[PDB]
Order: structure tokens, then C-alpha cells, then sequence
């Protein structure tokens, strides 16, 4: 009493319950780098203008 | 700087937009305006140099060589109309603006309180000068002429703008103000040396130094009259006014760097009044005196004392006056026999008195006659490198009794003697040279009877 199964239903993708816990880093991968600060505050003008050479502006 | 600066660039559209035979008449004229109003620089302090704004200031070392440069421009103007009447009218304008767009620049220059300023204006008069050398002079070797100034100022003066730069990134700024209260002594090392002499050689070929001056009898004996002038009167000022200005940094290494400077200018101003007397044109002549005059100025203002300092500034404005009044006189004779040997023509007090007088005058007031503010200077020098050194008055005697020479051998060649037989085209001294001659003596003269207006910012 085995029925063959029909076409297209063995590639058909399952869902299995098993009891092994979840491997939390299976890439062993090492603790990440800091992120470089992000950039905050409001923008304010410029002080004293350009500050290049004789430039007031 | 800004009510001078305006009437300069609105002098531009006054010579454009005038009439064919109006442009010099209006240009004289508001440029004489513009020579009024400059008496306002004169509000000085004995404590405070006069400060402008953030950008622009004047002390009383500028204020005279600002007085002389504004006074100057319309003395080319008069000057230079007579070998121009026969031009094209875009061509004249051409030359007056070019006039004042170097009047503008030497404004810009003396002022500007932070140092690449100074050196961005100092630099933007090399365009104009050679464009009205090279342009409108008379013989072939105008050219060359321009050439030889041009790069003799550029490749003493790019080192100068890296040595320039590099103190703003150090010290912090280039503003003068800061730099008299921010300055630090600068030690014994190969570093400073070369520093020394980026900073100082750019001013010392401008000013001129002996060796470095060959640049100077070419670009003035192809030059027109008014470039002459501006050549001889402000333009070699550039030099000891940056001097002024740079050895405030130069401390405490220029007690023992600048000997041999001292020494090139002594010998320099020996061996050309000895040129002077062996000199075959009038123009040549002039010019090899104002480079002994401004070896002395450079002496003077290398072994850096007080009265060294008043000798020195007495001494530029003084040769700047009498050395535009001996150009004057000499492109005057140069018109009237058109050609530049000074033997050529003799016996001009025959027949021309007046300008005899104009002549007397002129050469009285160069080998330093009392109570001229040119044996002010001279004096002050004097006295200052004999607290130098007990051996200067020998080398400064001697340049005295030949500078003497040269003057009487010139005036005696150009005026006295027997006339000349075959030259018959001395015509009578126009109003207009004769006005030009007394408008270069009566401030020269006058400035006598009050002295205390040119005797630097340390008086
Ligand atoms: C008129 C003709 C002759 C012109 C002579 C002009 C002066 C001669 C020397 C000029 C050198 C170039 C400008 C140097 C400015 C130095 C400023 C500075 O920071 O100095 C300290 C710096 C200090 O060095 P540093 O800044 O690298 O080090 C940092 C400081 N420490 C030492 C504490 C770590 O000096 C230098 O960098 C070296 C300066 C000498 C460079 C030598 C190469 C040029 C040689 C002269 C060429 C002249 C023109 C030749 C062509 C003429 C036309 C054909």
C-alpha cells in the first residue's frame, strides 16, 4: 500500500519539527567592529565666513 | 580704503566714456580730486596706527608712499601727452587705463594689512608695467627689458608666496596686526637660513640689490616717460616697504645673516656711482643712481635701528620725487633733440634759462643739498651706520664726494659749455613742462619747512 507521488510533489518544499535548538552563529563569526559615529545637531552658519587667507566672506 | 579705492575705478569709465579731445583734461583733473582728498590718511596716532576694516589699514609708514602715488598719477598724465598726440584714441585710453589700473594695484599694496594681499597686489603690478613698457616704449629692446624685469621679480618672488604660506600655517595668520603680538624668535638653523632668504631676496631684487640690478638700466631706458616715472618713483618702494613689513619675523637671525647683503649694497653703491661717472646716456645715468640710492636704503634698513628706520623712508620718498623730476627732464631734452646721448646737445642754459634753473634744482636737490629731506635721510643713514660700524663713514664718505661728481658732471655735460652748431630745433619750454617741473619741486622743496610727515611709523 505505497501510492508513487504525482508530478511537481517531491520538489515540493516541507516543513520539519525536530528538537535540536537553533545554532545561534553557525559562522563563527567574531564580534563586529564599532560603527563610526553618526553625524547629529543643527547646521549652523559658518564661523567667520570662508577662513581662507584674506577672505571675510 | 574704500573712498580711495571708488574714484580710482570710477576714473576707469571717466577716460572711456569721454570725448576725443577731453579724455586728458578730465582724467588731470579728477585725478588732482582724488590727489586732495587723499590728505586724510594724515589722521595719525601716536600710540594706534590708523585701522580700516579687517582687511585694510594704514600706519605712517604707507600714508606717504600712498600721498606720493596718488599725487604721481597725474604727473604721468601731463607728461604723457605729448609723445601720444599723434595715437589712436582706443590706443589712449588703452594707456591711461592701464595707468590707473596700476595706480589702483599700488594702492591695494601699501594698505592691505594682511600680508598675501600684499603679495597678490605686489605681483598684480607686474602686468600692467610691462604691458605699458613693452607697448609703448621706442626702441627694439623694450622686449628684452620686459623680459629681464619680469622674470628677475618672478623667480626672486615665488619662493617668497611658499615662504609666505608656510607662516600662515604655522603662526596661525598673515595679518600684520596679529603678527606684532604673535611673533617668535627664530633660531639658529639651516631651515631659518633658507627661510631668511626666501622671505628677503624677492624684495632685495625688486628694491634692487648689486648683482641682482641689471633688470633696472634696461627696463628703464626703453620705458615711455611715464613708466619711467612709476618705475623709478614707487615701484623699486615695493621692495623696502615688504622689508619694512617681513623683518618683524626674521628675529633674532638677521644680526648675523645680513652681512654680506650690507656689504653687496656698499660696494654696489661705490661701484655705481663710479658707472655714473663713466655713463654715456643721461638715462643710463639716472638709473644707475637710483640703484646706489637704494643700496643705501637697504643698508639702512637691514642693520634695523630707529634712526635708520626715519633715514630710510626720508630717503625713498626724497628719490622718488627727484628721480621722476630727473626722468622728466631728461625725456623733455630727448624731445626736443630726439635722440638719448647726453653729449650730442651742450649749452642748453644759452637757450633754454628756465629749465637751466628746473636743471640746477634737480641736481642740487640729488647730491643732498640742506635742509632737503634727501640729506635728512641720507644723514640719518649716516648716522646710524656709523653707530654700526666706525668704517662706514669711509664708504659712505666716498659715495658722497662721487655722488657729488656725478651730479655737477652731469648738470655741466647737459647744460654748460659752448652750444652745439649743427642742432636748430631747441624750441622754448612749453607751460606745460615748465608746470611739471615746478609741481615735482614745490612739494620736494616744502616738505622741508615740515619733515615730521614722512619720518616713519617709529617717529
Ligand atoms: C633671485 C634669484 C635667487 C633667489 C633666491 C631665493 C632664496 C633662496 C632659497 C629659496 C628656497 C625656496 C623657498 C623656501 C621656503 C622655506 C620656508 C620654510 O618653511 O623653510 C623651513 C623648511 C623646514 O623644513 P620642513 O618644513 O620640511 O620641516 C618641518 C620643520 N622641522 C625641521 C622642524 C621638521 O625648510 C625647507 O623645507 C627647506 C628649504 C630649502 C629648500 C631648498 C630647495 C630650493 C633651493 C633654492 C631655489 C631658488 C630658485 C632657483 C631658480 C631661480 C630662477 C632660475
Amino acid at each position: 500500500g505505497w501510492v508513487r507521488p504525482d508530478l511537481g510533489e517531491l520538489s515540493k518544499v516541507t516543513k520539519v519539527k525536530t528538537d535540536r535548538p537553533l545554532p545561534e552563529n553557525p559562522y563563527h563569526s567574531r564580534a563586529r567592529p564599532e560603527p563610526n559615529p553618526e553625524v547629529e545637531g543643527d547646521l549652523k552658519p559658518a564661523r567667520h565666513g570662508s577662513r581662507l587667507f584674506f577672505w571675510t566672506m | 580704503m574704500l573712498k580711495y579705492i571708488i574714484p580710482t575705478m570710477m576714473l576707469m569709465p571717466l577716460t572711456w566714456l569721454s570725448k576725443n579731445s577731453m579724455i586728458w583734461i578730465n582724467t588731470t583733473l579728477h585725478s588732482l580730486l582724488i590727489s586732495l582728498t587723499s590728505l586724510l590718511l594724515l589722521n595719525q596716532f601716536g600710540d594706534n596706527s590708523l585701522n580700516f576694516s579687517l582687511t585694510f589699514f594704514s600706519d605712517s609708514l604707507s600714508t606717504p608712499l600712498l600721498i606720493l602715488t596718488m599725487w604721481l598719477l597725474p604727473l604721468m598724465l601731463m607728461a604723457s601727452q605729448h609723445h601720444l598726440s599723434k595715437e589712436n584714441l582706443a590706443r589712449k585710453k588703452l594707456f591711461i587705463s592701464m595707468l590707473i589700473l596700476l595706480q589702483l594695484f599700488l594702492i591695494m599694496t601699501f594698505t592691505a594689512t594682511e600680508l598675501i594681499f600684499f603679495y597678490i597686489m605686489f605681483e598684480a603690478t607686474l602686468v600692467p608695467t610691462l604691458i605699458i613698457i613693452t607697448r609703448w616704449g621706442n626702441q627694439t629692446e623694450r622686449l628684452n627689458a620686459g623680459l629681464y624685469f619680469l622674470f628677475y621679480t618672478l623667480a626672486g618672488s615665488l619662493p617668497l608666496l611658499v615662504a609666505l604660506i608656510y607662516i600662515q600655517n604655522t603662526m596661525g595668520s598673515l595679518n600684520f596686526l596679529i603678527l606684532q603680538y604673535w611673533v617668535q624668535p627664530m633660531p639658529n638653523s639651516w631651515s631659518n637660513t633658507f627661510m631668511w632668504l626666501a622671505c628677503m631676496m624677492a624684495f632685495m631684487v625688486k628694491m634692487p640689490l648689486y648683482g641682482l640690478h641689471l633688470w633696472l638700466p634696461k627696463a628703464h631706458v626703453e620705458a615711455p616717460i611715464a613708466g619711467s616715472m612709476v618705475l623709478a618713483a614707487i615701484l623699486l618702494k615695493l621692495g623696502g616697504y615688504g622689508m619694512m613689513r617681513i623683518t618683524l619675523l626674521l628675529n633674532p637671525i638677521t644680526d648675523f645673516m645680513a652681512y654680506p647683503f650690507i656689504m653687496l649694497s656698499l660696494w654696489g653703491m661705490i661701484m655705481t656711482s663710479s658707472i655714473c661717472l663713466r655713463q654715456t646716456d643721461l638715462k643710463s645715468l639716472i638709473a644707475y643712481s637710483s640703484v646706489s640710492h637704494m643700496a643705501l636704503v637697504i643698508v639702512a634698513i637691514l642693520i634695523q635701528t630707529p634712526w635708520s628706520y626715519m633715514g630710510a623712508t626720508a630717503l625713498m620718498i626724497a628719490h622718488g620725487l627727484t628721480s621722476s623730476m630727473l626722468f622728466c627732464l631728461a625725456n623733455s631734452n630727448y624731445e626736443r633733440v630726439h635722440s638719448r646721448t647726453m653729449i650730442l646737445a651742450r649749452g642748453l642754459q644759452t637757450l633754454l634759462p628756465l629749465m637751466a634753473a628746473w636743471w640746477l634744482l634737480a641736481s642740487l636737490t640729488n647730491l643732498a643739498l640742506p635742509p632737503s629731506i634727501n640729506l635728512i635721510g641720507e644723514l640719518f643713514v649716516v648716522m646710524s651706520t656709523f653707530s654700526w660700524s666706525n668704517i662706514t663713514i669711509i664708504l659712505m664718505g666716498l659715495n658722497m664726494v662721487i655722488t657729488a661728481l656725478y651730479s655737477l658732471y652731469m648738470l655741466i655735460t647737459t647744460q654748460r659749455g659752448k652750444h652745439t652748431h649743427h642742432i636748430n630745433n631747441i624750441l622754448p619750454s612749453f607751460t606745460r613742462e615748465n608746470a611739471l617741473m615746478s609741481l615735482h619741486m614745490l612739494p620736494l622743496l616744502l616738505l622741508s619747512l615740515n619733515p615730521k610727515i614722512i619720518l616713519g611709523p617709529l617717529y
